[PDB]
RNA sequence: GAAAUUGUUGAAAGGGAAGGGCAUUUGAUCAGACA
RNA sequence: GGAAUACUGCCAGCUGGGACUGAGGACUGCGACGUAAGUCAAGGAUGCUGGCAUAAUGGUUAUAUGCCGCCCGUCUUGAAACACGGACCAAGGAGUCUAACGUCUAUGCGAGUGUUUGGGUGUAAAACCCAUACGCGUAAUGAAAGUGAACGUAGGUUGGGGCCUCGCAAGAGGUGCACAAUCGACCGAUCCUGAUGUCUUCGGAUGGAUUUGAGUAAGAGCAUAGCUGUUGGGACCCGAAAG
RNA sequence: AAAUAUGUAAGAAGUCCUUGUUACUUAAUUGAACGUGGACAUUUGAAUGAAGAGCUUUUAGUGGGCCAUUUUUGGUAAGC
RNA sequence: GCCCUGAAAAUGGAUGGCGCUCAAGCGUGUUACCUAUACUCUACCGUCAGGGUUGAUGCCCUGACGAGUAGGCAGG
């Protein structure tokens, strides 16, 4: 709101905030992001290294989502299952019977690697695992199984 | 006339109250207020200062952090102390019991201690059982991994993250950044 | 409640009492000191020259500085010597170990200050009118013995006059007994300068520079 | 509430300092000292009064 | 005189004696008493101007 | 409400002085007062009139009599600060005087036939001491003032 | 029915501008404290 | 030969005159004087007396006297200026609003967060309510194909507040979050190494490298708002010669 | 070969004893690093001061200067 | 050394003026005096700080400090 503003406070005193020397005129130095190459190129290298060029391959009418992949970590990935089920699975802890976890249902396109699990075994129906993903699975006596 | 050595009337940098107008915050301040000064108990002292933090200076404190904390040896039985809010952490699993003193709980970190037996306290309560703030842990997020400290210190070399409004090749990938195009940072 | 009063009261009641004569004691074996002090240089002169020898006195330890030039125009070198002896403001005056550490201190600063070998007189006069002390910061106008024995007791010095005695003795704890005494706030001298014109030396036409033994003259004006 | 000086107000020249009682009471502001007679010696004032 | 110092507080400690290992500046200086005997005090004048050229 | 109330108000007590360290010490007259030392009466009613000076009044004052039937004066007060003390006395041994006090003159058109008896009293005894010294009486009936080239500071009075 | 600006009347001041500040004189004027 | 005096210095020696000040408001303190009971000039003025009780003090104002005072505003190293604008008065008259942002702050929730495109609803632009998505955050790194975060109580060392033990204390030992320094490990990039295999050229185990990254190492974010700063906009207000 | 100016040092992050680690290095169990355990805290190793020290973010204005002493260049000189 | 000559410019005129000659001049010494928004002590305003204590923006005790264009903040 206005009445808090420091303008506000500068009624009386000439010049506002600007200075009775360099005033306050329009656009000294140019508008916009004139001379990033000339007068201005040191705050553009220092704060904006390698703003100018190119670098790459160009990529004609790229579609996003082409490559939608959400990722997902080990160090969740429990999180999948409802929290109630969740008790039973974990103490029960058997082979015969193991939780199914969809990852792709759940909007995940990969199961990457951080942190541990618990020991129990878990069914991961996954597209797209990381190796270590796998292995901590397999060594809490799970698989993964590839699905799309 | 003087030669100052000194800079006059200039204040004490610290806060002398907390920015908040809540009017609870007030009223836990006004207890250790009171604790701190008809007390030694330098516990109630780093609370009182604590209280008056800024968002920014009271960063959470997940349900993990206090888990590994117990690990220390001998602190098990101690109960923790967090001015500022605690969060849940589903990545653990096996949580300890204990207590916890805290302004705020989320409530997946709620239902995180006392499902594991615990007990939620706010400071007041904490102030009765322990006065002289007797067999705490004082516990303090990490301040310093918030996304603005990427940007501080920008400079050539200097490794920090430029202020950039979009990312990818082409978003300041170039001249500058490599030595093929020009020099490197 | 009504009678332990009387216990904690009757209590401080003798040892005031005992404190008090304590510095009864020590202040009257400092009247000796003196007198024995000053009787014996006398006749050590006496004796030098009945032996057609001459007693050369040994040089001062002690000297009292007071800063009688404004705070302007000064260059940056002086500037620090200046307050690093606490003199920032103008006739306001503290004493200095001689040493040679802090003998030039004096040389650098010369122009500025006036300076000398203080008498007991005005170092008794000095602290008993104008003495205060620096508790927390704050500048503490010394009134009560407490005051001193609170703050220098754990130096010995638990009297005003053993600050006094500290101070014109040099000696173990003239470091931290002096730093106690907030730098002494002069008036101008009574009677004036006695010179037209200040700021050259003593030898010169007066006022900035040592003046070996006049410098109590003149403190004893302004203060 | 006061600065008092010690020098004027003899209520507080007793307060700070006893033996200031003993001091005027023994005098010693005044007090003679012993009377001797060393003479110095020849060559001292041979000199003194020197060229 | 770090060796030094180390050393004379032990020889300080096998004794059971003062310390005072940090150097003082040089001190004023100390009463004297100088003779006559062989030295009179030898007086002295100021030169007249003399041109030497 | 044309204006909101306060939220403080003082308190309408009326606090206590604190117990304070003025003893009523007795004054000291300078060495030239004297009961019975021709005064000159520096100012009031009488001023500049030479005055005789009798008793010293526990309230500060003087007691005067100058005497009545010399000068016109009256039995009265006079202020120590208002008064030149010459160097000429006349013995008031004669006296009484030990009946004028503060109360004497205490305010209780019309003059009391007691104060006019005590002045033909203390006067009688007054002008037989004044005539044993010649010009007294004259010199008492006699208006002071500075004529031209008097220094008092000169003067010796 | 404001201001600039003007008529009359009333008080005042004024030896080449006027107006300002501190201080008291003088003149004019006026508030505040007790039954 | 014995003094005196000057000079300089000291006295917690005694005393006369004048000036300004009287803060504070029960008591607490340090004392002094007394055999004593008491007394005091000892942590800030009391006693006694007089006059007036109103324009008397005082305020205001006009005048007079003494001393002092150049015309503001602006640019400027420098303005009272023989620099510029301003005869006078009134009323108007200039850092805004918006989109997107940096810090900081407060609030809500928190590994999440944002109800208001929309739907329900209504006392009807309000308030109240909600499904699916979406945006940001929760993964980084390469131009890219692609790969993608625990040797270890999520590491060692050096400092760390708080807490714990011993201690009457002074201290001694234990644990040590935030934060700082430093050595290590993990992920991507780059350069080596090239195992078991295989279809013979695919595959890439293992162990390395003064190399590298806006990374991991028991999450902090998201939203709403405020000051300040950013940019685009008529962009603090008035102004070209032009096109 | 000065004067004035100037670099470094005046301890606990130190000193000493003992003896661990290593692909470096040595003919060598030699050294070089980094450690475990033991010893020494009064004056805790000049003076003075210190009214506190350290640390981070963010942003105004400025980027015509001028003068005095001394040093000093061009100029006969200058309110250059 | 002081004094004289050397020593010529334009409106009328400046040891600041008047004036001053064993000075009111020049050199030097000795005191006394005059008076700055400076020093010293007190009262008051404010700012900062330290401390106490259950109109809480609270009440109290204590010390130090106070220049300012351009500019920043703050209370109004
Ligand atoms: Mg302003
Ligand atoms: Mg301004
Ligand atoms: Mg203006
Ligand atoms: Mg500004
Ligand atoms: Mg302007
Ligand atoms: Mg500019
Ligand atoms: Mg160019
Ligand atoms: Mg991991
Ligand atoms: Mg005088
Ligand atoms: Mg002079
Ligand atoms: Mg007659
Ligand atoms: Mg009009
Ligand atoms: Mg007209
Ligand atoms: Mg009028
Ligand atoms: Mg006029
Ligand atoms: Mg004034
Ligand atoms: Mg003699
Ligand atoms: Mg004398
Ligand atoms: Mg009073
Ligand atoms: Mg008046
Ligand atoms: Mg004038
Ligand atoms: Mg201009
Ligand atoms: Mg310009
Ligand atoms: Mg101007
Ligand atoms: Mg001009
Ligand atoms: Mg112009
Ligand atoms: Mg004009
Ligand atoms: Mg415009
Ligand atoms: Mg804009
Ligand atoms: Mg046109
Ligand atoms: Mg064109
Ligand atoms: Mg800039
Ligand atoms: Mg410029
Ligand atoms: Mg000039
Ligand atoms: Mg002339
Ligand atoms: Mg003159
Ligand atoms: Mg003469
Ligand atoms: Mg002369
Ligand atoms: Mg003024
Ligand atoms: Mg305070
Ligand atoms: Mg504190
Ligand atoms: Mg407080
Ligand atoms: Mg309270
Ligand atoms: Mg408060
Ligand atoms: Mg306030
Ligand atoms: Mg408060
Ligand atoms: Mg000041
Ligand atoms: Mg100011
Ligand atoms: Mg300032």
């Amino acid at each position: 709101p206005s009445r808090f503003t420091k303008t506000r406070k500068h009624r009386g005193h000439v010049s506002a905030g600007k200075g009775r020397i360099g005033k306050h005129r329009k656009h000294p130095g140019g508008r916009g992001m004139a001379g990033g190459q000339h007068h201005h190129r040191i705050n553009m290298d220092k704060y904006h290294p390698g703003y100018f060029g190119k670098v790459g391959m160009r990529y004609f009418h790229k579609q996003q989502a082409h490559f939608w992949k959400p990722v997902l970590n080990l160090d969740k990935l429990w999180t999948l299952i409802p929290e109630d089920k969740r008790d039973q699975y974990l103490k029960s802890a058997s082979k015969e019977t193991a939780p199914v976890i969809d990852t792709l249902a759940a909007g995940y396109g990969k199961i990457l690697g951080k942190g541990r699990i618990p020991n129990v075994p878990v069914i991961v129906k996954a597209r797209f695992v990381s190796k270590l993903a796998e292995e901590k699975i397999r060594a809490a006596g799970g698989v993964v199984e590839l699905i799309a | 006339g003087i030669d100052h050595t000194s800079k006059q009337h200039k204040r004490s940098g610290h806060r002398t109250a907390p920015k908040s107008d809540n009017v609870y915050l007030k009223l836990l301040v006004k207890l250790y207020t009171f604790l701190a000064r008809r007390t030694d108990a330098p516990f109630n002292k780093v609370v009182l200062k604590a209280l008056f933090l800024s968002k920014i200076n009271r960063p959470p404190v997940s349900v993990s952090r206090i888990a590994r904390a117990l690990k220390q040896e001998g602190a098990a039985n101690k109960t923790v102390v967090v001015v500022g809010t605690v969060t849940d952490d589903a990545r653990i699993f096996e949580f300890p019991k204990t207590t916890v003193a805290a302004l705020r709980f989320t409530a997946g970190a709620r239902a995180k201690i006392v499902k594991a037996g615990g007990e939620c306290i706010t400071l007041d309560q904490l102030a009765v059982r322990a006065p002289k703030g007797q067999n705490t842990l004082i516990l303090r997020g990490p301040r310093n991994s918030r996304e603005a400290v990427r940007h501080f210190g920008m400079g050539p070399h200097k490794g920090k993250a430029p202020r950039i409004l979009s990312t990818g090749r082409k978003f300041e990938r170039a001249r500058g950044r490599r030595r093929s195009k020009g020099f490197k940072v | 409640t009504a009678e332990q009063v009387a216990a904690e009261r009757a209590a401080r009641k003798a040892a005031n009492k005992e404190k008090r004569a304590i510095i009864l004691e020590r202040n009257a074996a400092y009247q000796k000191e003196y007198e024995t002090a000053e009787r014996n240089i006398i006749q050590a002169k006496r004796d030098a020259k009945a032996a057609g020898s001459y007693y050369v006195e040994a040089q001062h330890k002690l000297v009292f500085v007071v800063r009688i030039k404004g705070i302007n125009k000064i260059p940056p070198k002086p500037r620090k010597v200046l307050q690093l002896l606490r003199l920032t403001r103008i006739n306001s005056g503290t004493f200095v170990k001689v040493t040679k550490a802090t003998l030039e201190l004096l040389k650098l600063i010369e122009p500025y200050v006036a300076y000398g070998y203080p008498s007991y007189s005005t170092i008794r006069q000095l602290v008993y009118k104008r003495g205060f002390g620096k508790i927390n910061k704050q500048r503490v106008p010394l009134s009560d013995n407490a005051i001193i024995e609170a703050n220098l007791g754990k130096y010995g010095i638990l009297s005003i006059d053993d600050l006094i005695h500290e101070i014109i003795t040099v000696g173990p704890h003239f470091k931290q007994a002096n730093n106690f005494l907030w730098p002494f706030k002069l008036s101008n001298p009574s009677g004036g300068w006695g010179v037209p014109r200040k700021f050259k030396h003593f030898i010169q036409g007066g006022s900035f520079g040592n003046r070996e033994e006049f410098i109590n003259k003149l403190v004893k004006s302004m203060n | 509430v006061l600065k008092k000086n010690p020098l004027k107000n003899k209520q507080v020249l007793l307060r700070l300092n006893p033996y200031a009682k003993v001091f005027a009471a023994e005098k010693l502001g005044s007090k003679k000292a012993e009377k001797t007679g060393t003479k110095p010696a020849a060559v001292f004032t041979e000199t003194l009064k020197h060229d | 005189r770090v060796k030094a110092n180390a050393a004379k507080r032990a020889e300080a400690k096998a004794q059971g004696v003062a310390v005072q290992l940090k150097r003082q500046p040089a001190q004023p200086r100390e009463s004297r008493i100088v003779s006559t005997e062989g030295n009179v005090p030898q007086t002295l004048a100021p030169v007249p101007y003399e041109t030497f050229i | 409400s044309a204006q909101k109330a306060p939220k403080w108000y003082p308190s309408e007590d009326v606090a206590a002085l604190k117990k304070t360290r003025k003893a009523a010490r007795p004054q000291k007259l300078r060495a030239s007062l004297v009961p019975g030392t021709v005064l000159i009466l520096l100012a009031g009613r009488f001023r500049g009139k030479r005055v005789v000076y009798l008793k010293h009044l526990e309230d500060n004052t003087l007691l005067i009599s100058g005497p009545f039937k010399v000068n016109g004066v009256p039995l009265r007060r006079v202020n120590a600060r208002y008064v030149i003390a010459t160097s000429t006395k006349v013995s008031v041994e004669g006296v009484n005087v030990e009946k004028f006090n503060v109360e004497y003159f205490a305010k209780e058109k019309e003059i009391k036939a007691e104060r006019v008896e005590d002045q033909k009293v203390v006067d009688k005894a007054l002008i037989a001491e004044i005539k044993k010294t010649p010009l007294l009486k004259q010199y008492l009936s006699a208006s002071f003032s500075l004529k031209n080239g008097d220094k008092p500071h000169m003067l010796k009075f």
